[PDB]
């Protein structure tokens, strides 16, 4: 709806989405809102935001540290609730998808974690150790309340996965830049274009590239590669790590860095 | 997929979307090489001629003196490596030189399954990695050593509790991101499918060794057979046979570390709460929140905060039951069998020993006949045991 | 005497007169046990139930590739307690036993046989004293703390070079004011009549399973079995079987320790003289002026100056081969058993190995089935051996 | 023959003979030879004497430090063999033994050592880890060359061997006081009136008794229950090493000992 909206208006202007990802929380509650804030003002077009996990299976170091920075805050699932209902309460239009882990979904019930979910006004919700063989009861409890289901296409992807993808997820499609973790450092270099046309074929969710992207010509090339848009988190969490000391000076490196990138998916 | 990821609500796939090949790869290459005369050949062999399999069952007179407790030790202890580890290990391994890996990565904590990774490794010609928590590498440091002597490259993990669940995320983390050239040689019954199937049918020969040679010492079947249970691989290896002889009991053992009531142990199939962590839905400790929380045991083979799925299932249907030991019971144990057997075992396996002479005393006029799974040897443990001894 | 003490001019009984009443005591007990079938029952029942006999044979196909050697090992390292020392212990218990004696006097030089004491007596209800040359507690440590665990007391032997040699003395005075309590348990196929034979007798089985095994998997006999020699228990419990088949070599290994020319070794039956001591009369390493000399090597467990009658005297009809082996080859062979087999060998078995090594290395096209006595685990050895790499 | 003299003599002078032990070359052979004058004019009826070996099984701690110093010294059998020369020719009458280990006898030739015994006048040998059963090349050599085979009872002797030692023995039979090995603290406290008298009624040389005897009351217990004599070795080797600072106190306090034990003997 919101994501409908978004690659509506996007494609009208005829660029792509520039997704950065953030943990709520890190460094702490007040500094993480005003992190976000200075993000959609220096022009993203959605946000990715994972909920403090204590075992992070999906992510590097950066993203690890992230996790443990905002534990150190002290931050609670119920907090990062709380924080979404302020972001979405200052920005009514903004796609908001969360990076979850299945325990934190499961805990309290799937149902009630969805229906918390459109409460606070989320549009998407990607479960990183659920694939789509055990997608099912997340699916229909994303569904029932009007939550998108994110599915992953990976390198490694069939013809048989891809159609999954396609009529399971809605919102967008996750295309992975390649295997491992999350981080920065390590680049994905395969070409992806076949994926991205069958994705299109079977009309699958637009499709935004993640992991490894740390940089304008990766955004610009995802984009140019047909991919509605691109998502960035290890580098924008790297300059909330070098900047801790210095919390003025962190978000004008992180402004600097967001419109950048923005101006590579245009 | 080609055989039930699930033991009742427990199990299944829950790994990102992108290992899931590897998990279909190693779930075919399996099933194939059940069926392959060559293949039970060639694992046939490693065992008995070269891990020295059978194993013994030794009665032990002693511990039992002056009670109605007939008890026997199945010894793993005494199998190539000082542990049970090395049965699926060479199973898994013959399994990765069948889906053409070169490369192992695998997790340790009483560092038995490292030292089992990397002499399977050393053997079969492939090239082997193992992650370790550092508070482990400190006190199982015996370990560590035979690891590197066999060509393995051992690696420190600091990270959280610094013991094994920090080892597996690490392990896990590598995994995903080099699949196509290495074989994940996960060392338990547990995470996602197909690893609590193959790891139960690869250390299946524990219980089918103890069935024949009870019934040839005793003519009938044990009224229980007790395991500890870390992540579960022992326990079902030795449980497995006997699951459909209803008269026999089946014990599983998790450690109460210094107490269930301080919570520092680890025992989550009766203490903890069903969760999604490892690949697996299966009994965790966490926190109200559903954050994982660090588990603890004197023993780091134990120190793990779940349990594999199977043995949650045989728990909820009440065919097996799950009790726990703690620290000082083990260590009570520990010290009862090196002085009256003079066999020194695991502090892993001395809670399941702990667990039978509580049976015993309790009640030392029951009429019992128990068998003990004696999963390794304690020469890794001795340096931490003497520093205990003291206070 | 019953039996005969001597081969050929090797052996006797060089005791004081005090101790001749326990050595006659000795081999009356052990002629009338031979022929007892409940002795040899449970004697058998030990072996098989609590120790894990039979042991594995294995074919170890890596480090042989592009040669025309096959080699086995004799696995004594998957033996209870980690060595063929557990054998002939079990046996000396149950004599100890038959005798009525409630205590155990015993040396050790690797720590291997003092464990065996110590195990063997926690299992059989004796009281176990321990002397161990203070060096040995050092570079043997593991084994040290092992024993302390089982119950018996470890007593350093500061004295001389503070080995085995030390170690053995302060055993002989011990026994010599305590035979009426204690049982010595010597633990090498040397020292007076009746030891040589009954430690023979007693580790007889290792050769008789070899030769079982060998016609089993290969149709034929070995052209060579090889073990080293330290006072020749291992070797001689290998050799013993096949004795009587001309064409099977019997080659032992002494250790050549930093090179035969530096006279810092431990091989007096190749390069040492005729002389009586330690109970016996046999190659020794002495002075001109016949003091006997302190031997060296890399192991703890084939640093003594003598060796027994029995190697002697086959090496002097031609029978048996003797060789040695230096620090440097033994740690070559246990580095390359470590990486390529995934074995980690005692360093008293790596010179076996090592010159089995070199009889491939050095005729590379020569056809020749080889079995190695792997007379022990290395697990004792990981410390010293890591110690060493660096420099 | 010396022997034969000795006892004759100290039968009609109604007494037992006092036979102290030294280590030859303790603590050096200039102190040794000096230490053996003292010992005989304090009232030495004979003498038992050591040749330093490498390893003594059957001594304790003193007489292994007592070969120790003679070995720190660098006392060898050579020097040993010219000592017992001087000794001999200054002291033409009185017995000499030497307490022997098997290697040092067997090592130039059983019947080399005993030729060299009679040439420089020792009158009797005892090896002793030689048993009467090891005994035939020894007994034959030393009979050959005039020396007297010195045989040991035990405590624990039975009937055969008594005979056995008694047919073999020549000079003195050595009366053994206890198991285990040389050590003035410990004593041998059983009667061993019944081996005294067996041996005098198969006609055995007399009995000395050896180990343990430290003071003047285990001399006298001894000849009052039919011994021929007492040998001291580790009272009297402990005064040596108490006193290695003090040569001219060592001799006196040797002296004052030698005397005391002697007078028992009357
Ligand atoms: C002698 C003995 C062990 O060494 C042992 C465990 N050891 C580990 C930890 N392993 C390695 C990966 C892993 C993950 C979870 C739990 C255990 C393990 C190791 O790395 O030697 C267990 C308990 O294990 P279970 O039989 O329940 O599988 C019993 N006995
Ligand atoms: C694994 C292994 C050993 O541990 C070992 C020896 N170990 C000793 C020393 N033992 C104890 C008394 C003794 C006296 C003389 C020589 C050796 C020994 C011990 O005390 O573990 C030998 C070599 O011994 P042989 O087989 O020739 O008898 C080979 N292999
Ligand atoms: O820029 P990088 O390399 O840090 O990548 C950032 C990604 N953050 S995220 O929320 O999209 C994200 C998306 C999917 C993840 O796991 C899964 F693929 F298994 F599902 C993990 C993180
Ligand atoms: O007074 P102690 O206790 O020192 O005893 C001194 C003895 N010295 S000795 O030369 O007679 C002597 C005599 C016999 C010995 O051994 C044997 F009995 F086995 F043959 C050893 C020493
Ligand atoms: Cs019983
Ligand atoms: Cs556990
Ligand atoms: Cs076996
Ligand atoms: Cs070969
Ligand atoms: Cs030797």
């Amino acid at each position: 709806e919101r994501y409908e909206n978004l690659f509506a208006q996007l494609n009208d202007r005829r660029e792509g989405a520039f997704v950065p990802f953030v943990t709520l929380g890190d460094p702490g509650i007040e500094q993480s809102l005003k992190i976000i804030d200075t993000l959609i003002d220096a022009g993203a077009d959605a946000l990715e935001l994972g909920v403090p996990f204590s075992d992070p299976l999906a992510d590097g170091p950066t993203i690890q540290n992230a996790n443990l920075r905002a534990f150190a805050a002290g931050v609670t699932p119920a907090q990062c609730f709380e924080m979404l209902a302020l972001i979405r309460e200052k920005h009514p239009t903004i796609p908001i998808g969360l990076l979850m882990y299945a325990n934190l979904v499961f805990n309290n019930g799937i149902d009630a974690f969805y229906a918390r979910c459109e409460q606070v006004g989320v549009d998407s919700v990607l479960v990183a150790d659920v694939p789509v063989e055990e997608s099912a009861p997340f699916r229909q409890a994303a569904l029932r309340h009007n939550i998108a289901p994110i599915f992953i296409c990976p390198p490694n992807a069939d013809d048989d996965l891809l159609r999954q993808v396609a009529s399971y997820g809605r919102g967008y499609t996750y295309l992975l830049s390649r295997s491992g973790v999350t981080g920065a450092e390590n680049r994905g270099a395969l070409p992806l274009h076949h994926l991205i046309e069958k994705l299109k074929e079977y009309h699958a969710a637009p499709a935004l590239q993640g992991f490894g992207i740390s940089s304008p010509e990766q955004v610009s090339a995802a984009v140019r590669a047909g991919a509605a848009g691109a998502i960035s988190g290890s580098a924008i969490v790297k300059i909330i790590e070098k900047n801790l000391a210095s919390p003025k000076q962190m978000l004008a490196e992180l402004r600097s860095f967001v419109s950048a990138m923005k101006a590579a998916s245009r | 997929t080609l055989l039930n990821p699930y033991f009742g609500e427990f199990g299944g796939m829950y790994v990102p979307q992108i290992l899931m090949p590897a998990l279909n790869q190693l779930e075919e290459a399996f099933v194939s090489a059940q069926k392959d005369p060559e293949f039970q050949a060639q694992f046939a062999d490693l065992l008995k001629n070269y891990a020295g399999r059978p194993t013994a069952l030794t009665k032990c007179q002693n511990i039992t003196a002056g009670t109605r407790t007939t008890l026997y030790l199945k010894r793993e202890d005494l199998l190539h490596g000082g542990a049970h580890k090395t049965n699926q290990v060479l199973g898994q391994a013959l399994l990765a030189k069948r889906m053409g890996k070169s490369e192992i990565i695998a997790e340790t904590g009483a560092g038995q399954h490292g030292v089992a990774s990397a002499l399977a490794s050393a053997l079969l010609g492939l090239k082997c990695r193992i992650y370790m928590g550092a508070k482990d590498v400190e006190r199982q440091s015996p370990n560590v050593f035979r690891m590197r002597l066999m060509g393995a490259e051992v690696i420190p993990v600091h990270s959280g509790s610094a013991t094994l669940k920090d080892a597996c995320n690490e392990a896990l983390r590598d995994w995903s991101g080099s699949y196509e050239t290495a074989h994940y040689m996960l060392g338990t019954a547990a995470g996602p499918h197909p690893y609590p199937t193959i790891v139960r049918e690869f250390q299946r020969m524990i219980g089918e060794e103890t069935k024949a040679q009870i019934l040839d010492k005793e003519g009938r079947l044990p009224d229980a057979v007790i395991a500890c249970v870390g992540g579960g691989s022992n326990a079902i290896g030795m449980f497995a046979d006997f699951i459909n002889d209803t008269s026999v009991g089946l014990i599983g053992v998790e450690p109460g570390g210094h107490g269930i009531e301080t919570g520092e142990h680890g025992a989550p199939l009766k203490h903890g709460r069903v969760g999604i962590y490892f690949g697996m839905k299966a009994p965790m400790m966490q926190t109200a929140d559903g954050q994982i929380e660090e588990s603890y045991s004197i023993s780091a083979g134990l120190d793990f905060p779940s349990v594999g799925p199977q043995h949650a299932y045989l728990n909820s249907i009440g065919r097996a039951d799950y009790v726990s030991i703690t620290d000082d019971e083990a260590l009570e144990a520990f010290k009862t069998l090196c002085r009256h057997e003079g066999i020194i075992p695991a502090l892993e396996s001395s809670h399941a020993l702990a667990h039978a002479l509580k049976m015993m005393r309790e009640q030392p006029e029951k009429e019992q006949l128990l068998v003990v799974n004696l999963s390794g040897r304690g020469d890794k443990d001795i340096f931490t045991v003497h520093d205990i001894l003291k206070a």
